[PDB]
């Protein structure tokens, strides 16, 4: 029907991986090749759908999760890999079809603005006297050491505690381009499909 | 209010919040001055180690406020034991000063060690030159003054300072409710629990001994066979029955046999298995070794490593001007940092050295969710045998084929496997009776069975009917021979080398037969496996907070230590050495 706006996720800075950004959108049109053709798209990873069939079919919801992320890591987010990612980070979620693009943001889309550093988080637990208790993630849910991780790193394995709760950062600089990831996930509608592509 | 239980709860949850935050600086300050050597990084060093020690000393004397038997559960009395223990602390102030200067007296006369001839005197090495004369010297009368000279430069000093550092010690080991410092050293083996899984320190004196009479048979054909060997390098200088002599056993001290290699070799025609070229030809480097050693632990079920592995990691030596220590070490730095510092060149033995470096990253990735003080191996043998048991399955042409290092078209006759069968055998059965013997005799020392006139009486009687190894020339009581090695000198005990020997085997015994093995154990290979991984991390997982006599059961399925598994890997050679020496075994001692 109406027109869907990329604006959010073209302005502004990505956020880290663990405080990702959500982009759920519902009745209106798309156009992903008008999308993915600002970008250098470097691995389209889908999951249970073809890159020829996210682009032709009509579905009842949209959403997409963006943050900054560098294509080293590549091998990280692929399903199934317990990993300081997968496990403290980011989960996606399986139940449902997705697609994981990585682009490399190119010098002439000046409305992105460069962070100073990439970020993750290396463990988030709750303390005992017997050990460590560890706070695995949810697929497609945030961390739960999100309100403490919200203060900013400064260098390397830089904790954060209120009460029980503990989280550790760990950021690394920014050389060339920016590099994002995108997970484009879809939902069937019984009845209604609305979001279509534009014709 | 608390009873007593909870007061210790919540001193050791204050204990756990604070311990984290500090260790990681005092281990990065080090990390970042062991591969960065200026004198602006060992100063940071200094300062983060006095913070932490002055944190845990101040915490070690707030821990002594709960008395031992009340606490209940097992896990918090574990860590109050670790954390009261006064330690050095219980001599006075000018006992302490003494003991801290002739520490280190000796250590200063050892490393600084010189030695010329009782030829022409202007050739005068240091260890390090005395290292590599008596490593490659054919010569009777090369390796004789070596050896006298060496035994009369610095073990000739060292005895009216190991006469005071034993008093020393015993007199700081019985004010921690102990016997002698030999106590105090078989004090790391003492658990305790329920039926079964307990272990005292007066049961592992026994144990040796029970152990090394079961392994003796397979080291007196051994040394029936160097003594064949030696007899034709060196005639008319070793008796057909006797014992050797000391200075011809490869190095100066004799602990290991492995450069008897080139004159104790079986059917010589067999040029052996190097890699290297076909690694070369193939234009392996570092990251390519680690990556190959990634996916060996991936294979049997392991987790992979951390991103902030390959980013931090000094995987080959700087060509930036800095100056570093090509040591290999893996470090366990903190908050899930994980290092290795190790300078690799494309070769066949640095590709072993990676497989067994990031056999402890492997370890200390496991154990990573304890408490701050149950981070560590079970013993302390138990962390470079798990290493080591995983350099075996990697060093077999079983493993070294299907990687495309060797050709497909290989021949594994027996000739092969007996003339690699007898290089591990001079490497591992050939060190065993010279451990045995030196921590017994440390272990009389301290115990006072050995009056100080009998230093020297009772170390060649026992090298005598023990090792089998004779002395050149009489070495009367002055002299102090076992204090010119390295681990006499610097106070370190030697018995985990002889607990980490008989626990690889016996791990590698357990991994075999459940990755279902069909052969001789030697040629056994757990990788592609993950049925051996799991019994592998359910031992890896309990860290220091279970005995080890249970962590040992989760592998071997037996609470005693045995040398069983060390005589079925060694069968092929004990079956062709009784076939080659005949009925020339044993010696008499004299
Ligand atoms: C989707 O967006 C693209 C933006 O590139 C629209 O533009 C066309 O894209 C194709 C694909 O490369 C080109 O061959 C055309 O020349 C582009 N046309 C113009 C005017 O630039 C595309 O039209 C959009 N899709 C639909 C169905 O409208
Ligand atoms: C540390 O991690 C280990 C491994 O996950 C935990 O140990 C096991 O936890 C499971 C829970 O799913 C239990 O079913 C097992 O019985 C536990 N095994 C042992 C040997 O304890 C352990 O709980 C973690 N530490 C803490 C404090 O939770
Ligand atoms: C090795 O250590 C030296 C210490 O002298 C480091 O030199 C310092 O580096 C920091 C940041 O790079 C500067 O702020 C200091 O001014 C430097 N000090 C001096 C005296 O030059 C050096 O950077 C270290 N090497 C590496 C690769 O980090
Ligand atoms: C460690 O040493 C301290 C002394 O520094 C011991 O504390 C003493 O304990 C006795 C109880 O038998 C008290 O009568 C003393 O007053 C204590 N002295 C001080 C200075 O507090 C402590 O018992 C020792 N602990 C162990 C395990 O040896
Ligand atoms: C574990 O503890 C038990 C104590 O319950 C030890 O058993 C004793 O061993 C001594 C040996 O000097 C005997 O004199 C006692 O009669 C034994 N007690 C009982 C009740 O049988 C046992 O030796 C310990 N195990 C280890 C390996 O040290
Ligand atoms: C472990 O198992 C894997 C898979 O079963 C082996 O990998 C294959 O090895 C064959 C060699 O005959 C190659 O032709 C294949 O291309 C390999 N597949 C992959 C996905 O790499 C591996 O060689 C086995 N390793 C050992 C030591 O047995
Ligand atoms: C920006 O795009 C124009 C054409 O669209 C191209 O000529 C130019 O080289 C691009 N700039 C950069 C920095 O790549
Ligand atoms: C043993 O022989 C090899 C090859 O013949 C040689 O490289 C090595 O130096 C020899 N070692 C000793 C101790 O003789
Ligand atoms: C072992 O090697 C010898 C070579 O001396 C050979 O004669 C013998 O047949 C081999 N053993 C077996 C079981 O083939």
């Amino acid at each position: 029907t109406q027109e869907c706006d990329f604006t959010p996720m073209l302005t502004g800075t990505p956020p880290p991986i663990y405080n990702f950004k959500r982009l759920v959108f519902t009745n209106c049109n798309y156009n992903l090749t008008k999308l993915l053709s600002l970008f250098q798209v470097s691995e389209f990873s889908c999951h249970q759908v073809s890159p020829s069939s996210l682009a032709t079919g009509c579905y009842s919801s949209l959403t997409v999760d963006y943050f900054a992320y560098s294509t080293d890591m590549s091998s990280y987010l692929q399903p199934g890999s317990a990993g300081a990612i997968v496990q403290f980070n980011y989960k996606q979620d399986f139940s449902n079809p997705t697609c994981r693009v990585l682009a490399t943001v190119p010098q002439n889309l000046t409305t992105i603005t460069k962070p100073s550093n990439y970020a993750y988080l290396t463990e988030c637990y709750k303390t005992s006297a017997y050990g460590k208790n560890y706070l695995y993630n949810a697929p497609g849910a945030y961390t739960p050491c999100l309100s403490l991780a919200s203060r900013g790193f400064s260098t390397k394995y830089q904790s954060h505690s209120d009460g029980e709760l503990t989280t550790t950062g760990y950021i690394y600089p920014v050389t060339g381009n920016l590099q994002m990831a995108f997970i484009i996930s879809v939902q069937y509608g019984t009845d209604t499909n609305s979001v279509c592509p534009m014709q | 209010q608390y009873t007593t239980e909870e007061e210790a709860r919540r001193f050791l949850v204050k204990f756990n919040h604070e311990a984290e935050n500090l260790s990681h600086e005092s281990a990065l300050a080090s990390w970042d001055y062991n591969t960065n050597i200026t004198d602006e990084n060992a100063k940071k060093m200094n300062e983060a180690d006095n913070k932490w020690s002055d944190f845990y000393k101040e915490q070690s004397k707030i821990a002594q406020g709960f008395p031992l038997q009340e606490i209940k559960d097992p896990i918090i009395k574990l860590q109050l034991q670790i954390l009261q223990q006064n330690g050095s602390s219980v001599l006075t102030a000018e006992k302490r000063k003494r003991l801290s200067t002739i520490l280190t007296t000796m250590s200063t006369i050892y490393s600084t060690g010189k030695v010329c001839n009782p030829n022409n005197p202007q050739q005068c090495f240091t260890l390090s030159g005395l290292e590599d004369i008596m490593e490659k010297s054919k010569d009777y009368h090369e390796r004789l003054w070596v050896w006298e000279g060496w035994r009369s430069e610095v073990g000739k000093q060292l005895r009216p300072l190991y006469e005071e550092y034993v008093e020393l010690k015993n007199e700081m080991a019985r004010g921690n409710n102990y016997k002698d410092y030999g106590d105090y050293w078989r004090g790391d083996y003492e658990t305790e629990g329920e039926k079964g899984y307990n272990y005292s320190r007066n049961y592992l004196m026994e144990d040796v001994d029970r152990i090394f009479l079961e392994i003796k048979p397979l080291y007196e054909q051994l040394h029936a066979y160097v003594r064949a060997k030696l007899m034709k390098a060196y005639p008319s200088h070793i008796s057909p029955t006797g014992c050797l002599p000391a200075h011809l056993l490869g190095d100066m001290w004799g602990r290991f046999w492995t450069n008897l290699y080139n004159l104790t070799v079986p059917l010589e025609k067999e040029p052996n298995i190097d890699v290297t070229d076909t690694m070369k030809k193939q234009s392996w480097d570092a990251e390519k070794i680690f990556k190959e050693a990634e996916k060996f632990y991936s294979s049997v079920g392991l987790p992979n490593m951390t991103p902030g592995f390959w980013r931090d990691s000094m995987l080959t030596e700087p060509s930036d001007g800095r100056q570093v220590v090509c040591h290999p070490t893996a470090w366990d730095l903190g908050k899930n940092d994980f290092r290795i510092k190790m300078c690799t060149k494309v070769t066949m033995d640095d590709f072993l050295t990676a497989h067994h470096e990031m056999g402890h990253i492997q370890y200390d990735m496991a154990y990573a969710n304890q408490s701050y003080l149950l981070r560590n191996g079970a013993n302390e043998g138990f962390h470079e045998a798990v290493g080591e048991v995983m350099s075996l399955s990697v060093a077999t042409p079983k493993h070294l084929k299907g990687m495309g290092l060797l050709p497909s078209d290989f021949s594994e006759n027996n000739e092969t496997e007996i003339n690699f069968l007898l290089k591990q055998a001079l490497t591992i059965v050939g060190t065993l009776p010279f451990t045995y013997m030196l921590e017994k005799w440390r272990w009389m020392v301290f115990e006072g069975k050995i009056p100080k006139e009998q230093w020297m009486e009772k170390w060649w009687e026992m090298k005598r009917e023990i090792v089998g190894v004779v002395e050149p020339l009489p070495h009367d009581e002055t002299y102090c021979d076992p204090a010119s090695l390295f681990h006499v000198a610097n106070d370190y005990s030697f018995i985990r080398y002889f607990t980490r020997t008989i626990l690889e085997f016996q791990f590698q015994e357990a991994l075999c037969r459940t990755a279902k093995h069909q052969g001789p154990l030697h040629k056994c290979d757990i990788s592609n496996s993950t049925e051996a991984g799991k019994k592998l991390n359910d031992m890896l997982k309990l860290g220091k907070s279970t005995p080890w006599t249970y962590a040992l059961e989760k592998i071997a399925e037996t609470k005693e230590m045995d040398a069983k598994p060390l005589l079925n890997y060694f069968n092929p050679l004990f079956r062709w050495l009784k076939e080659q020496n005949g009925n020339s075994v044993g010696w008499s001692v004299d």
